[PDB]
DNA sequence: TTTTTTCGATCGTATGTTGTAACTATCTC
DNA sequence: GAGATAGTTACAACATACGATCG
């Protein structure tokens, strides 16, 4: 949980509503991964906390900062998923209701942060509505999300959206210069594939991914000219596999819109790789691979406790299968 | 202390609710004329006032000068059911309550007399989201309770309610707002809350309230709250997105011609601008329509796009009526499953080329 | 940090100190309890983010003034487990404090004092004093009224109101209404304040019949109580309380005046046949003349004469026979007096003697 | 004002609409002698379960005997018909689903009735029994005492384990005809002195199913709604269904492919304020009607009557295959209604979608 | 009166039990022989006549007499156990108690000799039900049984036993009753009770019986009750066409041979009882796919499926598999759109039509 | 020489452990 | 010969383990 220096301006903003005692009780950032939503909430929380605060700063001496750096402040609830599981259960959330009931320990405000609304499930984000409609006094709530058309509607229309907009192109390029050494191509090809997100595209370098992505680079040309596709399943079946998908499935676009014709593609540093994709592909076969990687994506995504290795090997043989001439494709449907 | 715009206004009488005409005529018409029922069922749309409407009946019925459809506001009952802290009115969230034991609690003290209250009313918000056993345990008493218990229900998903429930209620389907209510509300409020305006930024935000009046009011307290006290155009237009311009009008000229590189050009600038996309589907699903209504008849062109309508009428003269229900179908096809995607922007990017197919540091307190 | 002190006068302050903790303490912080050496006392504190229990206990043997954590368990395990007589010595060496417990040397975890969430400045709305037998019987005239689990969040608890220069105590849950009020001799500005249920019977279980003084404070969102060397402190839960005023009947006329010995016999003796799920009962009343009557779900009828002082006009009225037999527990009156209005109205319950404490209960409608 | 459906609860088995068997089969085995000892009801809704087994209940226990014609007046029948007979024991297994409840029910079946002949147990919601308690009743089912009678009432008798439909005789109800259901409210509405018309009752009936509960409240509603009378604009208006007569016109342009006529009549419903989702499910439905025709003359019923010869001939001149594309592009529109960016716009984009590829006359190519 | 027809022809002698010769010829060769084990349990199927052959054992192994596969029925032992009132024989009926305190009050008093009898046979029913400790106490006493204690088992569902407990015990399985032996025992009790009747309409009892004797009998007293008296052809045929609920195979079958008017019929049939759509569709669906698999091997239909076996695999022998792979696709693309349409009865007869008199365009891959 | 499962939310039954209140028996006034 | 205190038994509340149904 970094401070990156361009969450500055929205957040001078935001907490000068509540300086002014105008602040919505519910409030729901909307932010790719890596922007550092996070990082916001705990600044407004901290300084909705803080007794007596100066400026934008809080001072961080009184009681309730000494609380907040040692993490255990009576007020400042929080709701995460398990540590074993991915979802927020309706129990943690009744229990905070239950308790929200009650009067504030130190006398100033109560603060519950969702650490992701789109974990919750059906029966929590019902729970949820009526203590988000008439929350208590002095209640603030803070949620956080990539994408709110996934939430319901009825929890939605109950929150003040804020939208963080992604940095410049140029300028997060050279915030990664400075951060990380890498070459201009490795940088823009990571940058692009977080969504033009920067602080995403450190992590993917900071980690092994890139060597991951690299060998999947590698499996995947060696793979084309033979037509055998089967081989990828070593470097897909992964708990990472949405990410190996969805590099997939970006280099297949890419190919595709060179096809077409265009200047300005994703996968910038593998210009052979993306031509000879092209070149050995028709862009229907593209189109549907791309579209058959996009549904599995989402399917692996959405289930829960869905075999990764079953679904993927059936993914490769469609694969394979469709290369096969005089086969009908798929079209998508209603 | 400040309260959100959503909650301040809550409607008090029958007179400050707008629309739903029939339910009110239909309330009216059985308190005058005393035949009271024992079951009334609120449904539709969510942000309609579902839950406004049976707090003012219960405030209605429980009125201390008598069983008026228009109560009076002032009596302790009304100012008690108002602040929320009255007894006889039981408030159940049953979203929050689905278990079986609180429902059999809950039907074990339907047999005793009101504290101070003519009727017990249990005003049950979301029933939808309960166990089947707690409506089987709900069923028996529902069909022929007591005489001084009312049961009142609103939901947002009818279909959940089994058909024994629904057998036995009085059901009441609130319509969703139309944009010149929720616009005439808007000014209001806002003349009433001493807030500069004007006309284009309210048509826009009715517009875009989609029939719901607490997305309206959030909306409106947003572009307030970024707007720095003031609902301005320009202001609402940066808030919502709005093309403005006639991106769409080229986007889908140049879909329609078949030019990848120009439309893969015009999606690269409007990224690099940083648009929304689900307003631009939407404004060249509009245009197709359009287009379509116009090759049905040359009159049928408003007179709001004189300014872009001869090139319309080319595309009216040069594609065929099946071309242009092909790519309004795969619009909408892309923009459904939009959310999906792994990016807005592949999303858009894969629709485009699907259809391109048819053819012949300050750091305040953080680590 | 170091300290030598007798076991006996150790033992049970720290009973006191670890009661309000759980065996699950959801955080390393809360589990342990906080120990302070200061001029010349010793102050056990533990909380759970709820309730707050401090004692102080006062030392004479030489110490070494400082403030640090000791788990709980632990503890109360090597004080419990020492036999009789024991002299326990503790030493705060560097990260690990020793206990020279008896013969044994026990090795215990010590975390910061500055991360102990417990209360440092307090600011006092309201404030008095007053002996303990007052609180007591206020309390347990008051309690068994008050709601255990309901929808109405601001019904589970017990409402205190100092009001003038006498302090009120009121409970309900929808069914049955207890009011009861004393003086205190001390002039008091008109407020009111809720207490959940679980800092009224810990209050209660505070509470033994000393003769030394308790001392009540009230602040914008805690309630502090002051026994001896013990304090406990609890949060309020700020839902707002409906007026009594309003529930209790309005120009009562029905006055029925009985022997408390004898109602309650009767309806002890006509409950036995009452049915068991709701233990309904019907009362008729005539002059001089009470007939309850009691029925079974397998047509087992008991019946009840009494005679009583009544002038009224005949009526019929079901109850509850449960909450009039508390009622009659709690009052602990020679005389019963009774005012009802008619067969659909609440009848109010209170003793002849005195106006003190009155009680509401509401008819059961058939 | 007690609700139409407690008032009207039937009294004897004359006042029971439809039901013949189980009736008849009741009736003969009273007058005979041959009584069982655990009979059970299934059916559907609101169609006379309880009822009948309450009136079953009083028949037995009658003073005069044991007769299939109880006289309704002496004091076994006035208590039953108040609800507080002692010897008539009614659960609601919904409410009471333990085991223990059930062990305490039986510990104590031995003793005489109190008054009556017979001690009958009336259980409800059968199906919500345990699966324990199912079991603990088999051995009384099976073999209880000669005084005692069981009857059980449930809406899904395929929930109970087979060894207990073994021991019972099992009567299952039929869903009411529509006639029946427009009599029977014609009768109580005469009964009640209010004013009706008979295309209210037919609206009515018909929007009834099968489960005459659902028709007295929508009965009560209605009158609720016209102010003390019951009026076809009334019903009308509360159901929220247009007339037949314009999606016919509708659908008989759209055959005839006349652009502008349906354009024309599609701006006159806008301007009535129609709802878009009720003309597309309106439209399907005679399309279905139609189809259903073809393939038998009986298809068609006599609620049609008014425009039925009209009907009849879009049977005799528009192909099956032109009937299924039209039926199948209706469905396609609707199921993409929600996505589209108006509910208006939708609706023609479905209605120019379905001209254009018009099997007879489609829309002119370009040149 | 008549008492029931059930309860008063349980057999009272091994003579009259009907069918479970191997049961009745091992038990009277081990009685003979004196080879009589600790332990007994008796398994089947519902109403086959377990509790009634463990009584007769019961009976017969405490006869004055002696120790015989015949009792004599007059002695006073005889006469006791018929009447359920012996001193020796302790009936328990474990469904209705399965706490531990119970069963171990019940083997504490094995350790008291016998009052008036050799042998003291503890008759446990309903065995399944008992708790994890009350069977750990069963096994405890069982594992050195007294010399004169027996116990006997009856239950439905053995494999919810343990396996020590099973281990322990002889374990006699019984088999369904047949349609000829129920029709024989049938006339020989309605030409005992002098009742007039109709072999056709026996035939159909035995048939609906399913092997189970009690709901033979069951249904022949619910058909005198609706016969008035009697039993005949009409009468019965019109009660088990109200108890029919097969409408899935019926609908298959007539839409297989091309017919219209009785698939009509059969809807309307199935829209007279309670019965949900999709549920039909669903049911349907499977019985295609059942028939299917059985033309690709007989050995698909299990015995599961033994009441409707007949009619399924003529269906899969007459019926070409290319006719039932068409059904199956487009029923399944009707159950696909059924959400969408109309209403849920049109959209199944929408899809049964398509059914039944048309064909699908396939893709076909024109590249 | 072995190998072998989706998850969340809700309902029901039986057994074991702990705490508080009421009744009975014993000792001292 | 009666009243007060202590010990034992019974009832209610809480916790753990196992089995079953629907989305
Ligand atoms: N008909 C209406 N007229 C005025 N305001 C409305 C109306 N319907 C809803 N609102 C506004 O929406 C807010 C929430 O409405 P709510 O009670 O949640 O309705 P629902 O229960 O249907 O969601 C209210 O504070 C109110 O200001
Ligand atoms: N056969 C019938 N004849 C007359 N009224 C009926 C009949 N069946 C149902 N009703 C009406 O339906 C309402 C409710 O019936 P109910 O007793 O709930 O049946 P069920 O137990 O099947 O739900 C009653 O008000 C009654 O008038
Ligand atoms: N073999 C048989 N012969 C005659 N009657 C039988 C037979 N089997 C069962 N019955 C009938 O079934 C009833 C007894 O049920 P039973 O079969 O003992 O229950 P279960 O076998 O389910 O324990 C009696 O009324 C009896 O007439
Ligand atoms: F409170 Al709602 F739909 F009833 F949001
Ligand atoms: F009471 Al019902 F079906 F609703 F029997
Ligand atoms: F009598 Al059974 F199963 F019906 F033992
Ligand atoms: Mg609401
Ligand atoms: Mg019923
Ligand atoms: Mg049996
Ligand atoms: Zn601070
Ligand atoms: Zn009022
Ligand atoms: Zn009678
Ligand atoms: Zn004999």
């Amino acid at each position: 949980m970094r401070w990156y220096p361009w969450l500055r301006p929205d957040f001078e903003k935001l907490v000068a509503s509540y300086q002014a005692g105008r602040g919505h009780h519910a409030l729901l950032i909307q932010a790719l991964p890596g922007m550092g939503d996070d990082a916001l909430i705990y600044a407004l929380s901290r300084y909705l906390l803080c007794q007596q605060p100066q400026g934008h700063k809080s001072c961080g001496h009184c009681r309730g900062c000494q609380l907040m750096q040692a993490g255990t402040h009576p007020d400042y609830y929080t709701l995460a998923p398990e540590k074993g599981k991915n979802t927020l259960g309706v129990d943690a959330v009744r229990e905070v209701t239950e308790k929200l009931n009650e009067h504030a320990r130190l006398g100033g405000a109560k603060v519950v942060w969702v650490t992701d609304a789109a974990l919750l499930t059906d029966a929590a984000a019902n729970a949820l509505l009526k203590t988000l409609e008439e929350p208590p006094a002095e209640t603030w709530f803070f949620l956080a999300t990539r994408e709110p058309e996934r939430l319901l509607a009825t929890l939605r229309s109950r929150c003040r959206l804020h939208y963080l907009a992604p940095p410049p192109e140029q300028y997060a390029v050279t915030w990664l210069s400075r951060e990380v050494t890498m070459s201009q191509d490795a940088l823009l090809a990571a940058l692009r594939l977080s969504a033009g997100s920067p602080g995403a595209a450190l992590a993917l370098f900071q980690g092994d991914n890139w060597q991951a992505r690299e060998t999947l680079c590698q499996a995947l040309a060696y793979s084309v000219p033979s037509g055998d596709w089967y081989s990828l399943l070593a470097a897909l079946n992964h708990e990472q596999a949405p990410a190996r998908l969805h590099w997939l499935a970006t280099l297949l676009m890419d190919a595709l819109k060179r096809h077409h014709g265009a200047a300005q593609v994703t996968n910038v540093d593998v210009p052979g790789l993306v031509a000879e994709l092209a070149n050995h592909l028709s862009p229907s076969r593209l189109q549907a691979i791309l579209g058959d990687v996009c549904h599995i994506r989402e399917q692996l995504m959405s289930v829960t406790g869905i075999n990764r290795e079953l679904l993927i090997t059936d993914l490769l043989l469609r694969i394979e299968h469709y290369l096969q001439p005089g086969v009908v494709l798929p079209v998508p449907h209603l | 202390s400040y309260q959100v715009l959503a909650r301040k206004w809550r409607p008090q009488t029958f007179a400050d609710v707008v629309g739903q005409e029939h339910v009110l005529t239909a309330l009216a018409n059985g308190l005058s004329l005393g035949r009271i029922h024992h079951a009334y069922l609120f449904s539709g749309t969510r942000g309609v006032g579902k839950t406004s409407i049976a707090r003012l009946l219960a405030k209605g019925l429980n009125c201390e000068t008598g069983i008026t459809a228009t109560p009076c506001g002032v009596c302790d009952n009304c100012r008690e059911i108002e602040q929320g802290r009255f007894v006889d009115l039981i408030e159940i969230d049953a979203a929050s309550r689905t278990k079986v034991e609180d429902t059999r609690d809950l039907l074990d003290n339907v047999q005793y007399a009101p504290a101070r209250g003519r009727f017990k009313v249990y005003l049950i918000d979301e029933v939808h989201m309960l166990s089947r056993h707690s409506f089987n345990a709900l069923l028996k008493t529902l069909e022929e309770p007591p005489e001084h218990v009312k049961f009142l229900l609103a939901t947002t998903d009818p279909q959940k309610l089994p058909v024994t429930i629904l057998s036995r209620c009085l059901q009441f389907h609130l319509k969703a707002l139309d944009v010149e209510q929720i616009r005439h509300q808007l000014e209001h409020i806002l003349n009433e809350e001493h807030i500069a305006h004007e006309p284009r930024a309210l048509q826009l935000l009715a517009r875009a309230a989609e029939g719901s009046l607490r997305d309206a009011l959030s909306l409106t307290d947003q572009a307030i709250a970024s707007g720095d006290g003031q609902v301005s155009t320009q202001a609402v237009s940066a808030m919502l997105g709005t093309l403005d311009d006639d991106q769409a009008l080229s986007l889908v000229e140049a879909m329609v011609e078949a030019n990848g590189e120009r439309v893969m050009a015009l999606i690269n600038e409007a990224a690099a601008r940083g648009i929304e996309w689900e307003a631009l589907l939407v404004e060249m699903l509009g245009l197709l329509h359009r287009i379509a209504m116009v090759q049905l008849s040359p009159a049928a062109l408003g007179n709001d796009m004189a300014a872009i309508e001869l090139r319309m009428r080319e595309l009216a003269r040069t594609i065929p009526p099946t071309d242009i229900q092909l790519y309004y179908q795969t619009l909408l096809i892309g923009r459904k499953e939009l959310p999906y995607a792994p990016d807005r922007r592949m999303g858009v990017e894969m629709t485009l080329l699907r259809a391109l197919a048819f053819h012949p540091v300050p750091l305040p307190e953080t680590t | 940090m170091k300290f030598t002190v007798e076991r006996e006068h150790l033992l049970k302050p720290l009973q006191q100190v670890s009661g309000p903790l759980g065996g699950r303490p959801t955080l390393p912080i809360l589990g342990n309890l906080l120990l302070q050496v200061a001029d010349g006392t010793l102050s056990l504190t533990g909380t759970d983010l709820e309730m707050e229990m401090v004692a102080r206990v006062a030392l004479v043997q030489p110490h070494e003034p400082g403030a640090t954590t000791v788990p709980a368990r632990k503890f109360f395990d090597i004080c419990r487990g020492l036999p009789e007589g024991a002299e326990i010595a503790v030493q705060l060496e560097g990260e690990r404090m020793l206990v020279r417990s008896g013969r044994s040397r026990f090795s215990l975890s010590t975390l910061p004092a500055a991360d102990f969430p417990n209360l440092d400045d307090w600011q006092s709305e309201v404030e008095f004093t007053l002996p303990q037998a007052t609180m007591k019987r206020l309390i347990e005239a008051t309690q068994f009224s008050m709601a255990h689990q309901d929808v109405r969040y601001y019904l589970n608890g017990m409402l205190f109101e100092t009001e003038g220069e006498e302090l009120r105590t009121v409970a309900t849950d929808g069914h049955r209404l207890a009011v009861c009020s004393m003086p205190i001799g001390q002039s008091l500005p008109s407020h009111s304040v809720i207490v959940p249920r679980k800092g009224v019977i810990e209050l209660m279980r505070m509470l033994d019949g000393g003769d030394n003084p308790l001392r009540v404070q009230i602040g914008s969102n805690n309630i502090r109580a002051h026994v001896g060397d013990f304090i406990f402190t609890s949060k309020l839960v700020d839902g707002r309380f409906p007026d009594y005023r309003r529930v209790l009947p309005k120009n009562p006329d029905k006055h029925l005046e009985a022997g408390c010995d004898l109602l309650k016999q009767a309806f002890a003796r006509a409950a036995i046949l009452s049915n068991e799920k709701f233990r309904g009962v019907r009362l008729y009343v005539s002059e001089n003349q009470l007939k309850i009557t009691a029925n079974n779900p397998e047509q087992e009828e008991a019946e009840e004469i009494l005679d009583v002082t009544y002038s009224g006009a005949e009526m019929e009225i079901g109850f509850n026979v449960s909450y009039v037999l508390d009622v009659l527990n709690a009052l602990k009156c020679e005389n019963v007096r009774m005012m009802l209005t008619d067969s659909v109205s609440s009848v109010q319950i209170e003793d002849a003697a005195s106006q003190s404490a009155a009680y509401v209960v509401m008819p059961m409608r058939l």
